[PDB]
């Protein structure tokens, strides 16, 4: 069956880091918690090349599918069609250029982000997508619901993937026929 | 004092993996033989699939050549229709 | 599904056939043995340990049904732990019950390619109730029995279809769900076909 090589999970916070030294390494601790917890693997503290922004790192970082025995990876999506979906505002179908559907086709501007409207790169060996997860889907994960007094803020997290079928849209198809609303 | 922030930290570093819950497990070889087993497994399993995937390729390869031009056109359209979602997987 | 205006029409004099296989999907996951996979499960928890250093309305759902599978094959509800597959037993000779067995199946137009004639075929024998989803535009099989009416095999698979038998336009008499394990109950009938579909 066709299947996947590579993913990521990221949460960029720039709540966490406006300033030069005022880093929330607090807040992105138990949002480390909130990853190992939604991922499957080890969490890691993102220390950033640029850490500009930051006395410590920023964001957390988690490489799903890098490793042999992708059983991380197929949990992840396993979690995310189960109970990530139905959170999303504009949930009625997606669009295949990107991946998470807003409530609009257009006014869909890029101001503080890449201009990527379209599926990634022309070429596309790069598959980079803006799957942007709410943040009250994080606040509805079942784990975190029963939960909330140790996760008490969340942080909008976006997902990027790496495919090894050709095709964007059709590898995201058989794992829409994972029963995820991908369809439109 | 501390704050309930204060205790929640101090929870929460202590707990962000439960902090040594595990007994330390050595291994010694008066056992059975069960890593061989275990690759075994494994080993069969993904072997047999790619065998019948390779075995399924060639199919294809050799099915599309007693066949004029436009079966081939119909036959090599890389293009599929979105999936329809309404395929519940193994509950 | 793209067709070129002109092409040569050997499939006109040859009856090559446009037939496709309803491959069904098992619903839900066959159980494991418990016992033995449990205890792997408790050696890599072992090994994982030790590396680091509504109520009253919900009852678990059964995955099984009273009836058998071998023997009635009618409708869909005998195995949700193996794939089942839509063969069409032949027709009969004058209007009664069936003798040799065969797929379902259509042959193509002359003009027409394989793939959307079998699609066409397998959406007319539903009579535009429900749609019925595709697998692939290439064949899988390849035919010896007749050099000029070499069935090409499509595949497709079950979204959601109450079958009526008076519908299959390719001569049909009964209905047969059977999985790869049993594709050859019908060994009266089918002579060398039925080890190709072992494949």
């Amino acid at each position: 069956l066709p299947r996947l090589t590579a993913i990521e999970v990221s949460i960029p916070a720039i709540e966490t880091q406006l300033e030069r030294d005022v880093v929330d390494k607090s807040e992105l601790l138990l949002y480390a918690l909130a990853l190992e917890v939604l991922a499957g693997k080890p969490a890691g503290f993102t220390a950033p090349a640029n850490k500009a922004l930051g006395t410590r790192a920023t964001g957390v970082a988690v490489r799903l599918d890098a490793v042999t025995e992708p059983e991380a990876a197929h949990l992840f999506m396993e979690k995310l069609v189960h109970v990530l979906l139905p959170n999303q505002v504009g949930f009625e179908g997606v669009p295949p250029p990107m991946l998470v559907p807003p409530p609009r086709r257009s006014k869909a501007a890029e101001a503080a982000q890449a201009r990527k409207a379209a599926l990634d790169h022309r070429k596309a060996p790069a598959k980079a997508h803006f799957t942007e997860i709410k943040v009250g889907n994080l606040l509805t994960y079942p784990d975190f619901e029963q939960n909330f007094s140790l996760f008490e803020p969340l942080r909008g997290m976006r997902v990027r993937l790496v495919m090894e079928g050709a095709s964007a849209a059709d590898c995201a198809a058989l794992l829409g026929g994972m029963s995820l609303p991908v369809l439109s | 004092g501390v704050d309930e922030e204060n205790a929640r930290v101090k929870a929460m570093v202590a707990m962000l993996q439960p902090p040594a819950p595990a007994e330390a497990t050595p291994l010694t070889p008066a056992e059975q033989a069960a890593a061989q087993q275990l690759q075994q497994q494994r080993v069969a399993e993904h072997q047999a699939w790619v065998k019948d995937m390779t075995t399924k390729f060639k199919l294809q390869q050799a099915a599309l050549r007693a066949l004029p031009e436009r079966l081939r056109v119909l036959a090599m359209q890389p293009d599929h229709t979105p999936y329809p979602l309404n395929r519940k997987f193994l509950f | 599904s793209a067709t070129v205006n002109d092409g040569a029409s050997t499939s006109g004099e040859g009856p090559i056939i446009a037939a496709c296989v309803l491959q069904r999907l098992p619903l839900v996951r066959p159980r494991l043995t418990t016992g033995e996979q449990a205890q792997l499960a408790l050696e890599r928890q072992r090994a994982l340990q030790t590396g680091e250093l509504d109520l009253r309305a919900f009852d678990p759902v059964p995955a099984t049904t009273a009836a058998d599978s071998n023997g009635d094959v009618s409708t869909m509800r005998r195995r949700l732990a193996d794939s089942l597959y839509l063969v069409v037993r032949g027709g009969p000779a004058a209007g009664g019950g069936g003798g040799e067995w065969a797929f379902p199946q259509a042959v193509n137009t002359a003009e027409e390619s394989i793939s959307d004639t079998a699609q066409r075929a397998l959406y007319g024998a539903i009579g535009r109730s429900h749609p019925v989803y595709f697998i692939g535009n290439a064949p899988m099989g390849h035919v010896r029995a007749l050099p000029a009416g070499t069935s090409f095999f499509m595949l497709a698979q079950v979204v959601d279809d109450p079958w009526d038998t008076q519908l299959l336009p390719g001569a049909a008499q009964e209905l047969a769900w059977v999985t790869k394990q049993e594709l050859l109950g019908s060994y009266l009938s089918d002579a060398r076909l039925r080890e190709l579909v072992s494949k």
